[PDB]
C-alpha cells in the first residue's frame, strides 16, 4: 500500500519539487506541513505518500538526492521544501558533473550507501509497500548514473515491489552533455533489466504542447514539470482514491507489459488546451479521447501511429459513464485498428477513478506502449556509435575506470530492444 | 431456508450495494438495520436489527471503505466487510493464487460463521466479473473451497460478461479463460450480462444516453430481486433457489443461462401503454431486450425460465406460453421439451426511488440457455489466441508462477466447451 | 377491428396532424391522451389515455419536431415519432434506396409492434405525396415490406396528386413514374387529390383566396374522417375498410379512385340554403367539386362509392341515386352496373372549431374511378419524356445507383397502365 | 446534418465576416459568443453551424484562411471575430499575391496541410455532416488558388458530402489582377469537376442593384456582402428551420442539376427595394415573384432571358399560402415559357420555410441555372486567350512551375462548358 519516491539529479530534484507540491494540493496539505484540508478523502489515503509525524505534520515519503548542496538548498528554500525533513536530503559535495562514471561507477557510488540506509529506514516506516518510484534524467550523471546504482540495490532488496521510474529522455534537439547519449546508453544497459517500467519524457515535445495547444509563450521548466506531475499524480491517485475500475498500480503494470523486456511508456494528457478555447470546448468522454489519442498531446517525442500499439491505458478522473467510456474506447480501437497489434484482442484497457483533479471536471491520462519508442533508441544508438568510435569524453569516463567493452555491450542491448520491438512490430 | 450472498471485487460489491439497497427497499429496512417489519436473507438481533447474510470481499480497501462510509455502513456488520491491502492487478495469478490466497482463509471462516448462523442453508450466490483479478481470480479460489464445504448447497454465480467492444483489461481473455477452466468444474450455474447490451437497453427503453454503473447496477438489481426477494415471498408458484437450479441446469457442464428482462421502461414510455403478461413476455423474446450481446435467433434454446411478479394470472401466462411456443421463431433443441419454469409470485415488482424505471404492476424475468453462447467463447478464443501467440503480457502471470501449458490447457477446455455446444446443437 | 395510419413525409405527417386532430375532435380527446369517453384506432392505457395507432416517419427532424413541440406531442408515443437526419432530396433514389432504406427496419419494427398490439388488424393506410423523396420514395419501400408481412390486410394509400401547374419538384415526374412502377404492383388502392383543384374549391365554395396547407389539410381531413371515423361508428349501413376495398377495386391493377366531396360550404353560404341528401349528391357529380383537376365528363365511370354522414334517410338516397343514374351525363363503362356503394352512418359530420366549413347536418363523400385518369398519366408521360430526353437532372439519380433502363421501364409501365385504361374505355 | 464553412482570400474572409454575423443574428448569438436569444428555434437547430463550447459559448463551424495575418487580424478585431476560436485562424506569412501558382501550386499548398488537419478535427466534432461550403473569389490567389486545392482534398476525403462554393466572378468592368481571367480559367479547370455546385456573384451587378432598386449612394463591400449573405443564409436556414417544403440542401442540389457538369448558379433576391417605396409596396406572393424573376434583381451579371432556363428554385421565407405560391410559380412558367427548356416539364421548383428573415414579413431567394451563364465563360475565355498568347504575368506563374499545357487544357475545359450549355440550349 505505500510508495517511496526518490528524486535525483538537478532535473529529478526540480521535477519532484512540482510533484510533491501537487500531491499536497490534492490532499490540502500546507507548505509548512500541516493538514488543512477539507475532505475526508484527503486524509484517508494519505499514507501512501505521507507519514504523519507528531503534531499533524506530514512527511513526504521521499528522498532528495544530489551531489551539490546548492540545488538541494534551492529546493528547500521554497514552499514544500519545509515539509521535507532534513533527513531526506542526502547529498555530497562535489558534483558528478554529469558523469556516469562518477555517479555510478565511482564517486556517487560512495554516497549511495547513505541514501540506501535512509531508504531502509523508510521501508520500515511503511506498513506495506506497493512500490517505489524514481525521478530522473537519462543522460545525467546523478540522475541516471547514481540513480541507476540505487535502483539496482533497491530492487535487490525488494524484488516484490514495483520499480518504476520516469525519466527525461534526451530530446533530439537539446542535449546538454556531449555524451548525453552515452549516459543514456549506459542507463539502458542498466535500467531496462533492473526496472519494471520506465516512462519517456521529451522536453521538446513538451515545449511544443505548451505552445501548440496551451498557446503559452513563457514556460519554464516548472511549468513543463507541472505537466509531468499531472501524469504522475494522475496515476497514483486513483490508486489512492475511490473509483470504479481497477485501481492498482501493479495491475496497471501487468496490463501494460506483454513481454519482460519491453516496458517503455509514452505518457499523454487530457484535457490540455488554452483558456480561449475553453469557452468553446465541450466536456465529454469523446472529447477526452480525442485529446488522448492525438499524438500531439503526447509528452514523448514519438509517433504512435508510426509504430504499432502494443498496449494502451486510459485512466479517467471524475464522473463518467461506464457505457460512454467503453464505447469510446471501442471506437478508438476500431478506427485506429491499423495501429494496434493483432495479437492482443481489445488492446485498449481502462481505469476509472471518481475523483477529478482539482479545478477540473474531468481528466484523462494516456499511457502507451508502442513500437514507435524504438525510434528514440535508434537515434541514441547511432549517435552513440559515432562517439564511441571517437571516445569523446571517454577519457573522462575511462579515466574513472569505465571500460569500453561494457559500453559495447550497452550498445548491443540498445539494439536488442529495437530488435525486440521489431519482433513484435511485425 | 437461508442463503448467503457473496460480493467479490468492485463489480461484485457495487452490484451488491444496489442489491442490498433494494432489499432494504423491499421491506423498509433502515440503514441502521432497523426493520419494522424476510429472514431468509437476514439475521435478527434483539434490537430488531437485521443483518444481511452476506460477505464483502475486496483486496483493495477503497470500495469496502465506500461501503463503510455510506449509509449502509450501519447495516453491515464490520466482520462482513473484509478487506486486504493489495490488488490482484487484473490478474488471476495473484487473485487466485499469490495474493488472494492469503486472505481467503479469513473470508471462509466468516462464511462458515454465517453458515453456522444458518439453520437451513439452502445455498448461496456469488457476484463478480469475468475479467477481473479478484472478480474472477479470487472468485474461483473461493469456489474451490466452497464446493468442498458446501457441496450440496446451491452454487450460483453471477458475473459480468466481458463486453466484446469495451474492455479495460487487456488480459481479460486470459483471465476469463482461466476462470472457465476452474469455474466450469466447480460451479453449478453461472449467469452473465453485458454492460454494452445494457447501455442499449438504457438508451432505447429508458431513453438514457448517460448510463453509469450506478444505473446499470440498478437494472441488474431488479433482475436479481426477482429471483431472490420474490422467490422467497408468497406466490402461486413459489419457486426456490434449489428449484431454480433443478429447473435450469440441464447438463453437468455448465451451463450459462443468460438474462433477459422486460419491463424496462421509462416513466414516459409507460404512459399511454398497457402491458399485459403476454405483452411483456413478447418483449422477453425480443433480441432488443437481451441483456447480453448475443443474438437469440442465432442459437437454439435449451432452457428457459420465466419468473413473474405482481399482477399475473396463470391463465394469461398459459396463453402467453402457447404463443411463444408456437408463434415465435424460437428454435429449440430436441432434447427439450418446452418445459419452461413458470414462477408466479404475487409479490409486486419494486422500483428504486429516484430510479429510471417506471412503476410497473407486473414483471417478467427470463433466463435462457442458448447455443449462441459458443460464439461468445469464440470471441474469447481469438482474443486469447492473439495475445498468447505473441505472448503479450505473459510475464505478468509467469512471474507469479503460472504455466504456459496451463494456459493452453484452459483454452482447450474452452474449446471442449464449445464443442459440447456444437453437440447440443446437433439435434438429434 | 383495428387499423394503422402511416404518415410519411411532410405531406403525410402534416395531413396526419389534421387527421388526428379531427379524431380528437370526434371524441373529445385531450392532448395528453385523456379521453373521457373509438378503440379501433386507439390503444388504451390504464390512465385512460389513448394512443393513436399510427406511425410518423420523417427523415428530417424538423416536421416531427413540429409534432413533438405542439399540443399533440403528449398524445403521441415517442416511439411513434420516428426521425432520421437527412433527406431524400426529392429523390426516390435516396428515399427508397440509399437513405430511407437504412431506417426502414426500425420503422417496420415499430409497425410490427403495433401489429402485435392489434388483435384484429383489419388493415392500414398510408399518407404521402406522389412527388417527394420520402413522400413517394420511402413510401414504396415500405409497401415492399408491408405487402409481405401484411399481405392479407388492407393496403390503402392516399397521396397528393401532383398539380399540373405548380410543382416545386423538378424531378417530380421522375419520382412519380418510379412510384407507379413500384406501387401499382404492391398496393391495393391509391387515392389522390390535387391541391390546385382544392384551391378552386376553397375560393369558390368557401370563398377563401388565401388557402394555406393548414386549410387544405382540414378539408382533406374531412374526407378522411368520413371514411375512417364514421365507418367505425354506427350507422344503417356500416361499411368496413375491407369492404371499401372490396367495393372499390375492380381490377388487380390499380386503381385509383378520386375524391369528391360535397358539402364544402362557407358559413354564409350555408345560410339561406337548404341541402338535402339529393342536393348534396347532385353537387358530388359536378366537376366543380372535383378534388382533382381532371374532367369527370371526359372519362367514363367504373366505380363510384357514396358515403353518408348525419341526417340521411335511405329513402332519399334511393331517389337521389335514381336521378344520378338517369339524369346525369355520367357515362359509364359497360362492365359496370351501377352498383354504387352506399355507406350510411348515423354519425353526424364534424367540423373543426375555427375552420372554414359550415356546420352541416349531413354529408356525402364520393370516390370515383374514371377513365379520365389516363390524361393525368399523359401529363406525366410528357413531363418525364422531356426531362429524360434531355437527361436533365439524371445525374442526381444515377449517382445513387439508378439505371436509365429502369427509368424507361417505369415509363413503359405507365404506358401500359394508360393502355389498360384505354381498354376499359372500350366498351364492350 | 451539419455544415462546415471555409473562407479564403481577402474577399472570402470579408464576405464570411458578414455571413457569420447574420447567422448569429438569426439565432440571437452575441458577438462575444454566448446565446442571448429568445426563441426556441434559435437554439434548436444551432448545431448545423455552431458547436456549443462549455459555458454556453458557440463556436462557428468554420475556418478562416489567408496568407497574411493582417487581414485575419482585421476580421478578428471586430464583433464576431471574438466568437471565432483562434484555432480557426489558419494563415501563413507571405501572401500569395493573387497568384494561383503560389496559392495552389506551390506556397499556399504548404499551408493547406494545416488547414485540412483542422478540417478533420471539425469533421470529427460533427455528428453527421450534410456538407461543406466555401467562400471565395474566382480570380484570386488564395481565394481560388489555395481554396481550390483545399476543395480537391476535402472532396477526396468526403465524396458523400455536399461540396459547394460561392464565388466572386470577375466582373466585366472591374478586374484587379491583370491575370484575373487566368486565375479564373484555372479555377474552372479545377473546380467544376471538383464541386457539386458553384454560385456566380458579380460585384458590378451588385452595385447596380444597390443603387437601382435600393437607391443607395454609399455602399461598401460590407453592404454588398450583406446581400450576398442574405442569399447564403436564406438557403441554409430553411434547412434548419421548420417549413412546409422540402428542406434539404442535397435535395436542392438534386433538383437543380440536370447534368453532371452544368452546375452554375445565378442568385437573386426579394424583396429588395428602397424605403421610400416601402410605403408604396404591397407584400404578396406575386410581389415577391415579380422581384425574383426580374433579371435586374439578379446578383449575377447575366441575363436569364437571353439564355434558356434549365432549372429554377424559388425559396420562400415566412407564412404564405401553398396555393398562391403554386399558382404564381405556374404563372411564371406560363408567361415565361419562351425562356424555359422544353425538356423539363414544370421547370420551376419550390421550397418553403415558415420562418421569415429578421425584420421582414416575407422573403424569397432566387436560384437559377440558365444557359446565359455561358456568356461569362465566353468573356473570360476570350480574354484568357489573348493573355495566353502573350504570357502576361506568366513568367510569374511559369516561374513557379505552372505549365502552359495545363493552361491549354483549362482553356478547352472552359470552352467545353460553353459547348455543353449550347448542347442543352438547343
Ligand atoms: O481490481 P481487480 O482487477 O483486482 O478486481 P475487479 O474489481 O474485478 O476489477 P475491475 O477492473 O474493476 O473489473 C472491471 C470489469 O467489470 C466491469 N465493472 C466494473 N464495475 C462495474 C459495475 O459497477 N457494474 C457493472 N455492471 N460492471 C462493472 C467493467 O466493465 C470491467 O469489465
Ligand atoms: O422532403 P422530401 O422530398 O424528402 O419528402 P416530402 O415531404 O414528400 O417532400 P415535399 O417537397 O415537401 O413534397 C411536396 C409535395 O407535396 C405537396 N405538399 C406538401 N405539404 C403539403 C401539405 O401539407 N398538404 C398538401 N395537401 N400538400 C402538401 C406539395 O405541393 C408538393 O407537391
Ligand atoms: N523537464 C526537465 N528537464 C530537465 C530539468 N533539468 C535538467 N533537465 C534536462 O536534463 C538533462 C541534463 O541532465 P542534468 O539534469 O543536468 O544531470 P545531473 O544534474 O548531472 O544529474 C537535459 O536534457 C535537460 O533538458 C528540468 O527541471 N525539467
Ligand atoms: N464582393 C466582394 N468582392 C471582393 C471583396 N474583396 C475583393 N473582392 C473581389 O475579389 C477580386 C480580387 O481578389 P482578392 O480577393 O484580392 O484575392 P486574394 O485575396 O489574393 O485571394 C476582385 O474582383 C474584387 O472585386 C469583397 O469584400 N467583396
Ligand atoms: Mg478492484
Ligand atoms: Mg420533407
Amino acid at each position: 500500500r505505500e510508495i517511496v519516491h526518490i528524486q535525483a539529479g538537478q532535473c529529478g530534484n526540480q521535477i519532484g519539487a512540482k510533484f510533491w507540491e501537487v500531491i499536497s494540493d490534492e490532499h490540502g496539505i500546507d507548505p509548512t506541513g500541516s493538514y488543512h484540508g477539507d475532505s475526508d478523502l484527503q486524509l484517508e489515503r494519505i499514507n501512501v505518500y505521507y507519514n504523519e509525524a507528531a503534531g499533524n505534520k506530514y512527511v513526504p515519503r521521499a528522498i532528495l538526492v544530489d551531489l551539490e548542496p546548492g540545488t538541494m538548498d534551492s529546493v528547500r528554500s521554497g514552499p514544500f521544501g519545509q515539509i521535507f525533513r532534513p533527513d531526506n536530503f542526502v547529498f555530497g559535495q562535489s558534483g558528478a558533473g554529469n558523469n556516469w562514471a562518477k555517479g555510478h561507477y565511482t564517486e556517487g557510488a560512495e554516497l549511495v550507501d547513505s541514501v540506501l540506509d535512509v531508504v531502509r529506514k523508510e521501508s520500515e516506516s511503511c506498513d506495506c509497500l506497493q512500490g517505489f518510484q524514481l525521478t530522473h534524467s537519462l543522460g545525467g550523471g546523478t540522475g541516471s548514473g547514481m540513480g541507476t546504482l540505487l535502483i539496482s540495490k533497491i530492487r535487490e532488496e525488494y524484488p516484490d515491489r514495483i520499480m518504476n521510474t520516469f525519466s527525461v529522455v534526451p530530446s533530439p534537439k537539446v542535449s546538454d552533455t556531449v555524451v548525453e547519449p552515452y549516459n543514456a546508453t549506459l542507463s539502458v544497459h542498466q535500467l531496462v533489466e533492473n526496472t519494471d517500467e520506465t516512462y519517456c519524457i521529451d522536453n521538446e515535445a513538451l515545449y511544443d504542447i505548451c505552445f501548440r495547444t496551451l498557446k503559452l509563450t513563457t514556460p519554464t521548466y516548472g511549468d513543463l514539470n507541472h505537466l509531468v506531475s499531472a501524469t504522475m499524480s494522475g496515476v497514483t491517485t486513483c490508486l489512492r482514491f475511490p473509483g470504479q475500475l481497477n485501481a492498482d498500480l501493479r495491475k496497471l503494470a501487468v496490463n501494460m507489459v506483454p513481454f519482460p523486456r519491453l516496458h517503455f511508456f509514452m505518457p499523454g494528457f487530457a484535457p490540455l488546451t488554452s483558456r480561449g478555447s475553453q469557452q468553446y470546448r465541450a466536456l465529454t468522454v469523446p472529447e477526452l479521447t480525442q485529446q488522448m489519442f492525438d499524438a500531439k498531446n503526447m509528452m514523448a517525442a514519438c509517433d504512435p501511429r508510426h509504430g504499432r500499439y502494443l498496449t494502451v491505458a486510459a485512466v479517467f478522473r471524475g464522473r463518467m459513464s461506464m457505457k460512454e467510456v467503453d464505447e469510446q474506447m471501442l471506437n478508438v480501437q476500431n478506427k485506429n485498428s491499423s495501429y494496434f497489434v493483432e495479437w492482443i484482442p481489445n488492446n485498449v484497457k481502462t481505469a476509472v477513478c471518481d475523483i477529478p483533479p482539482r479545478g477540473l471536471k474531468m481528466s484523462a491520462t494516456f499511457i502507451g506502449n508502442s513500437t514507435a519508442i524504438q525510434e528514440l533508441f535508434k537515434r541514441i544508438s547511432e549517435q552513440f556509435t559515432a562517439m564511441f568510435r571517437r571516445k569523446a569524453f571517454l577519457h573522462w569516463y575511462t579515466g574513472e575506470g569505465m571500460d569500453e567493452m561494457e559500453f559495447t555491450e550497452a550498445e548491443s542491448n540498445m539494439n536488442d530492444l529495437v530488435s525486440e520491438y521489431q519482433q513484435y512490430q511485425d | 431456508r437461508e442463503c448467503i450472498s457473496i460480493h467479490v471485487g468492485q463489480a461484485g460489491v457495487q452490484i451488491g450495494n444496489a442489491c442490498w439497497e433494494l432489499y432494504c427497499l423491499e421491506h423498509g429496512i433502515q440503514p441502521d438495520g432497523q426493520m419494522p417489519s424476510f429472514n431468509t436473507f437476514f439475521s435478527e438481533t434483539g434490537a430488531g436489527k437485521h443483518v444481511p447474510r452476506a460477505v464483502f470481499v475486496d483486496l483493495e480497501p477503497t470500495v469496502i471503505d465506500e461501503v463503510r462510509t455510506g449509509t449502509y455502513r450501519q447495516l453491515f456488520h464490520p466482520e462482513q466487510l473484509i478487506t486486504g491491502k493489495e490488488d490482484a492487478a487484473n490478474n488471476y495469478a495473484r487473485g487466485h493464487y499469490t495474493i488472494g490466497k492469503e486472505i481467503i482463509d479469513l473470508v471462509l471462516d466468516r462464511i462458515r460463521k454465517l453458515a453456522d448462523q444458518c439453520t437451513g442453508l439452502q445455498g448461496f450466490s456469488v457476484f463478480h466479473s469475468f475479467g477481473g483479478g479478484t472478480g474472477s481470480g479470487f472468485t474461483s479460489l473461493l469456489m474451490e473451497r466452497l464446493s468442498v464445504d458446501y457441496g450440496k448447497k446451491s452454487k450460483l454465480e453471477f458475473s459480468i460478461y466481458p463486453a466484446p467492444q469495451v474492455s479495460t483489461a487487456v488480459v481479460e481473455p486470459y483471465n476469463s479463460i482461466l476462470t472457465t477452466h476452474t469455474t466450469l468444474e466447480h460451479s453449478d450455474c453461472a449467469f452473465m450480462v453485458d454492460n454494452e447490451a445494457i447501455y442499449d437497453i438504457c438508451r432505447r427503453n429508458l431513453d438514457i444516453e448517460r448510463p453509469t454503473y450506478t444505473n446499470l447496477n440498478r437494472l441488474i438489481g431488479q433482475i436479481v430481486s426477482s429471483i431472490t426477494a420474490s422467490l422467497r415471498f408468497d406466490g402461486a408458484l413459489n419457486v426456490d433457489l434449489t428449484e431454480f437450479q433443478t429447473n435450469l441446469v440441464p447438463y453437468p457442464r455448465g451451463h450459462f443461462p443468460l438474462a433477459t428482462y422486460a419491463p424496462v421502461i421509462s416513466a414516459e414510455k409507460a404512459y399511454h401503454e398497457q402491458l399485459s403478461v403476454a405483452e411483456i413476455t413478447n418483449a422477453c423474446f425480443e433480441p432488443a431486450n437481451q441483456m447480453v450481446k448475443c443474438d437469440p435467433r442465432h442459437g437454439k434454446y435449451m432452457a428457459c425460465c420465466l419468473l413473474y411478479r405482481g399482477d399475473v394470472v396463470p391463465k394469461d401466462v398459459n396463453a402467453a406460453i402457447a404463443t411463444i411456443k408456437t408463434k415465435r421463431t424460437i428454435q429449440f433443441v430436441d432434447w427439450c421439451p418446452t418445459g419452461f419454469k413458470v414462477g408466479i409470485n404475487y409479490e409486486p415488482p419494486t422500483v428504486v426511488p429516484g430510479g429510471d424505471l417506471a412503476k410497473v404492476q407486473r414483471a417478467v424475468c427470463m433466463l435462457s440457455n442458448t447455443t449462441a453462447i459458443a460464439e461468445a467463447w469464440a470471441r474469447l478464443d481469438h482474443k486469447f489466441d492473439l495475445m498468447y501467440a505473441k505472448r503479450a503480457f505473459v510475464h505478468w502471470y509467469v512471474g507469479e508462477g503460472m504455466e504456459e501449458g496451463e494456459f493452453s490447457e484452459a483454452r482447450e477446455d474452452m474449446a471442449a466447451l464449445e464443442k459440447d455446444y456444437e453437440e447440443v446443437g446437433v439435434d438429434s
